[PDB]
């Protein structure tokens, strides 16, 4: 966290900050107090920050309900940024002619099959549509993808569930 | 005169072995003078020629130079050579990834023709589209603009028709396969774990037809919802590391990603990301013409009598996999070993059939 | 094999029209479709099936032979290879008729599949097809269809693999957008080639051929800049690999579009040169 | 013919020149030769040179030395050098870290046929497993059938198992290595799932044996749920030893026996013709 202070056009990202959630102890000083330690320097390190407000620290995380509780108060951790999927048809549709834009599509082949039935996704689900569908015309060595491709990949794109079937629930 | 002229030609033959052998020892004691260099590597530039560096054999010893070499070779991230007394940088050495048997296996490919395994022909051709693709012409992603997949996933059982399809069908496609045992990674004293698996992918930079195969792992599989773990807390902490392989600035298309298990339970949604993990190869029970190429391999191993029929073992198959091939000979030829001959009748290995139907789950 | 006796069935294809042939001979064609599939690629031979769509040909109409050959790509055709020969050899007849049966070869050029989607065909055979389709809309009045045929037909057979055949249809193309009056369209036709040939041996009339043709974009923008610039590479090409015949009459118009730009970092080497002081005297006064 | 008069008085003398040489040297040798120096371990197989890493967690660089054969250099390879100029001395034997973590060694028990009874019917199944590939190899490779290395067995003991799986030593006249189940899982991250490739090594390497699980209970209760993920080294400790049989194989020395009180986890993966054949009850 020197180079924060010294070059200011800088930014430090640190990936899937979860590796720690809640706490350990155990062997105390062995395999544990490595990040302990962190705590406290986290509370150190971020004490000089403000001085020159160019510091830019981003952390990522899975489960944030397990993490610190203490990291939120203000001077360390002041407002987390929330991602949900959520994904309605007007978000999902940018993403579409994205990266098809450099793949030449037939004009027959449409996802409003797939747009209007699919509900709650993540851009997971949208980017393997470039990758099963444009799989699917490498087996067959197709040079566009149809519409019948798409919905062909639509079974194992979305559902995951190799196991009994989905949504026992109504049947 | 001519009894010795044999016996003196072996004798001089002998003497090269009496003295060829303590003259590279001769070279050792002269080498007193200069004691075995120690680690090191380049970390960054601070002077002119003397640089940062940190051996890996104890504390942060910044040593001197020596003018035998020039600065071309002393960037970063290449092995030195440094004294523990004058300490300074004797030559450069070639960056060494220390080939350990857990870094590189000492087994490679196969010396096994095709699948004995096999005989689905969609699933396992389904993979060699997406690894013999790169291989010759990546001209078919260019023009579609994706990345290529790396995607391959396997469940069910372990061992039958799973585990040994990496030294079958990666051994014929002509690539570096380097077996990554979970059991080899798991440094009980201070564990290093995933940084091991980090110095593994400078062969793919150097060599890019390299295959790495993770076996049969569930033990990252759980993720502990409770997270009262003890050891396994570092566990998911080393993944973390695995998962930056395929997030971060490695990117390649070569080294292909295959992770087995035993049981879809609560093994880690991001790993099973639709572009981390792809193809999902099932284990199923398939018809006769699933298990028609394994039982061909499975005649010819048994020297028997040129009269059966193994088209009505097919229906009496339930439950049974290409393992399970595999006992049907090999109990049927033990009631063989006593009768002097090595023979097995149709209806004698149908017996072992059924007999593996019993002793099934 | 098998083939011994369907030169038995090479009788009726004489005497006998060839429709009968397009159902009762249509059958046997069946029966050496299933005796492989997908299973293998070759099990024998794949050349007598396309012979034999070669003798349908000439025989009957051309009408009932391309409703024959759409239903043999819906499904198999044997090898993917042997699709090739029962079209292709089968448009050779075509070559020494045309007349009438122009209209009718478009039809046959709808009815395959590698038009629209490339499947497996990768040779740049079809796509002369349709530049040849092109020759004939010139004679028609067609024009602003044609540049569209074969744009993105090009990168379909062979995208990194063969430039040679991609040559002659990049020059074709912008030789379309010439006759249509647009000089900005050729200019973006024209980029993933660049200099690479100037990278591999001289093949001489290639590049002679390229900037002929980019001079008459910048014809239309009335640009001198750029042309002396397309006349830099044929300058020293004329001076090694040919001649002076053809070399000195284009160093007249190179000296003379030197002085219609405020000189350059380039032009200032061009000032001095050692060839440019002998035979005409006006390449002296411009010098 | 006059040459060997003075060439036989030369190279008689040059004994003590050449071959004593060696010895020679070694005065200030052997005290660096004696077992109080520092070990290493070798890491590796421009010119020609290596790399070795002690166990101190040094690593050192050397040259190319002819104090070890080309054949001799093999990755993690147990070794010795000196406590300064870091030279190899003496090789350590294979088998890196530690063997079988527990062992009892019995050559040959009491326990034999006549001291068991009613377990003729299993032992006549028993000999076409184990004893009859340990020797005779001929009938099996001209049938294809690869024996397994063991079978699995629970029941109360006295009847069998403990005493059983002795008798079985006794006849073949083979290494007896036992090491406990509850023995195999450990405290820390693949401490006992190591030694299962640890084991086999150095069954196979020395002398034939028969290695023997007690009370397979204790790695042996999963079942399907969610909590294997409490022990991780437990389940890895199972697929390595069914995935390891075929690369381990093609000898004599390695067998894998596993017993138990009572078996209450159904595997179906267990079944194979190299991996647990008989399931004794």
């Amino acid at each position: 966290f020197r180079l924060a202070r010294e070059n200011a056009p800088s930014i430090i990202f640190i990936d899937e900050v979860d590796s720690i959630a809640t706490k350990r102890f155990d062997a105390q000083t062995g395999s544990d107090r490595e990040v302990q330690r962190i705590l406290i320097e986290l509370l150190t390190q971020m004490d000089g920050f403000d001085q020159s407000t160019n510091v830019k620290v981003i952390m990522a995380t899975n489960r944030a309900d397990t993490l610190d509780p203490a990291l939120l108060r203000p001077g360390r951790l002041d407002r987390k940024i929330e991602f949900p999927s959520l994904r309605d048809r007007r978000e999902r549709r940018l993403i579409f002619g994205t990266i098809a834009s450099k793949m030449s599509l037939a004009p027959e082949a449409d996802l409003d099959s797939l747009i209007i039935r699919n509900d709650s996704l993540s851009g997971a689900v949208i980017a393997a549509i470039m990758q099963e569908a444009g799989l699917r015309a490498v087996r067959k060595n197709r040079y566009v993808i149809l519409q019948s491709d798409l919905e062909e990949a639509y079974a194992t794109q979305v559902k995951t569930d190799n196991t009994v079937d989905k949504f026992d629930f109504y049947k | 005169h001519r009894r010795y002229d044999d016996q003196l030609k072996q004798r001089r033959q002998n003497i090269r072995d009496l003295e060829k052998l303590y003259d590279k020892t001769e070279n050792d004691i002269k080498a007193l003078q200069s004691i075995g260099q120690l680690i090191g590597e380049v970390m960054k530039e601070l002077s002119e020629e003397k640089y940062i560096v940190k051996a890996s054999s104890g504390p942060r010893y910044i040593v001197g130079v020596r003018n035998s070499v020039d600065r071309s070779k002393l960037k970063k991230g290449v092995r030195v050579t440094l004294d523990i007394t004058t300490l300074t940088i004797m030559r450069i050495l070639p960056r060494e990834t220390d080939p350990l048997v857990y870094n590189m296996t000492s087994f490679e490919q196969g010396e096994i023709t095709f699948d004995g395994i096999g005989g689905l022909t969609e699933q396992i051709r389904e993979l060699r589209e997406v690894i013999e693709l790169p291989l010759k012409n990546p001209e078919i992603f260019q023009r579609v603009g994706i990345k290529p997949p790396k995607g391959v996933l396997l469940y069910g059982p372990p061992g039958t028709g799973k585990t040994l399809l990496a030294k079958a069908v990666a051994a014929t496609i002509g690539a570096n396969f380097i077996f990554s045992p979970a059991s080899g990674i798991v440094d009980k004293y201070i564990g290093e774990s995933a940084r091991i698996i980090r110095e593994m992918f400078a062969y793919a930079k150097e060599h890019e037809p390299c295959i790495i195969f993770m076996d049969e792992v569930d033990a990252i599989g759980g993720r502990r919802f409770s997270e009262g773990t003890s050891a396994d807390r570092e566990i998911q902490r080393t993944l973390m590391e695995l998962l930056t392989q395929m997030d971060g600035f490695d990117n390649l298309g070569q080294t292909k990603i295959i992770m087995a298990t035993n049981r879809p339970d609560t093994l880690d949604p991001a790993l099973l990301r639709p572009g981390r993990l792809d193809r999902k190869v099932e284990i199923p029970l398939p018809n006769e013409a699933g298990r028609l190429e394994i039982f061909k391999i499975h005649t010819a191993k048994v020297k028997k009598t040129g009269e059966f029929d193994f088209e009505a073992a097919v229906k009496m198959s339930d439950g049974f996999n290409g393992a399970d091939i595999r006992n049907c000979a090999t109990e049927a030829g033990f009631f063989a070993i006593r009768d002097d001959r090595d023979h097995i009748n149709p209806d004698d290995l149908m017996k072992a059939v059924r007999k593996v139907a019993e002793v099934k789950k | 094999k098998d083939y011994s006796q369907i030169l038995k069935e090479e009788f009726p294809k004489i005497d006998s029209l060839a429709q009968n042939d397009c159902n009762s001979a249509l059958d046997q064609l069946l029966v050496l479709e299933k005796k492989t599939r997908q299973a293998s690629d070759l099990a024998s031979s794949k050349e007598v099936l396309a012979k034999i769509v070669d003798l349908l040909a000439s025989r009957n109409k051309w009408d009932d032979l391309n409703e024959q050959l759409t239903l043999l790509s819906k499904k198999h055709g044997q090898l993917k290879l042997s699709i090739q020969y029962m079209i292709q050899k089968v448009m050779e007849y075509l070559k020494s008729s045309k007349s009438l049966d122009l209209n009718t070869r478009i039809s046959v050029i709808e009815t395959i599949r590698v038009v629209t989607e490339n499947k497996i065909f990768v040779e740049v055979e079809r796509a002369r097809v349709t530049k040849d389709l092109v020759e004939i809309k010139k004679e028609e009045g067609k024009i602003d269809e044609a540049a569209d045929i074969l744009c993105e037909l090009q990168v379909e057979t062979y995208g990194s693999m063969e430039m040679s055949e991609k040559i002659q249809f990049i020059l074709e193309q912008m030789e379309l957008s010439i006759l249509k009056g647009d000089y900005s369209q050729a200019t973006v036709l024209s980029r993933k080639i660049l200099k690479k040939t100037f990278k591999n041996p001289k093949y001489e009339s290639l590049k002679l051929e390229y900037y002929n043709l980019l001079v008459k974009i910048s014809l239309h923008k009335r640009e001198y800049l750029e042309v002396a610039q397309y006349l830099q590479e044929i300058y020293q090409t004329d001076a090694i690999k040919s001649d002076e015949a053809k070399w000195k009459p284009v160093l007249s118009h190179i000296v003379y579009f030197l002085v219609l730009s405020p000189y350059g970092n380039l032009q200032n080497d061009l000032i001095h040169k050692i060839q440019n002081d002998n035979n005409l005297k006006k390449l002296e006064s411009q010098e | 013919i006059r040459i060997f008069r003075s060439e036989l008085q030369r190279l008689s003398h040059e004994n003590n020149v050449m071959l004593e040489k060696i010895k020679d040297n070694k005065e200030k040798i052997k005290n660096n030769r004696q077992l109080p120096y520092l070990v290493a371990n070798v890491v590796e197989v421009v010119g020609k040179a290596a790399v070795v890493k002690t166990s101190s967690r040094q690593t050192v660089f050397l040259p190319m030395v002819g104090l070890v054969d080309p054949d001799k250099l093999k990755p993690n390879d147990l070794v010795g050098v000196n406590k300064d100029s870091y030279l190899i001395l003496d090789t350590l034997p294979s088998e890196f870290d530690s063997r079988v973590k527990a062992m009892e060694v019995d050559e040959k028990p009491t326990e034999t046929y006549s001291d068991v009874g009613g377990l003729d019917k299993q032992i006549e199944e028993l000999v076409e497993a184990i004893v009859l590939p340990m020797k005779r190899a001929d009938k099996f490779k001209d049938m294809g059938i690869r024996a397994p290395k063991g079978a699995l067995m629970y029941g109360p003991p006295g009847t069998g198992k403990t005493l059983l799986a002795r008798a079985c030593a006794a006849q073949t006249n083979a290494t007896f290595l036992k090491l406990a189940a509850p023995q195999l899982v450990q405290m820390y991250i693949g401490e006992g799932a190591k030694l299962v490739r640890d084991a086999f090594a150095l069954a196979k390497e020395k002398a034939p044996t028969i290695i023997f699980i007690d009370e397979l209970d204790a790695i042996g209760t999963k079942r399907f749920d969610s909590e294997k993920s409490g022990d991780r080294e437990v389940q890895r400790t199972m697929l390595e030893l069914l995935n390891q049989l075929d690369g381990f194989s093609s000898d004599d020395r390695v067998k894998v026996l596993a017993a138990t009180n009572r078996v209450d986890v159904l595997d179906p993966a267990l079944l194979r013709s190299g991996r647990l054949d008989r399931k004794i009850e």
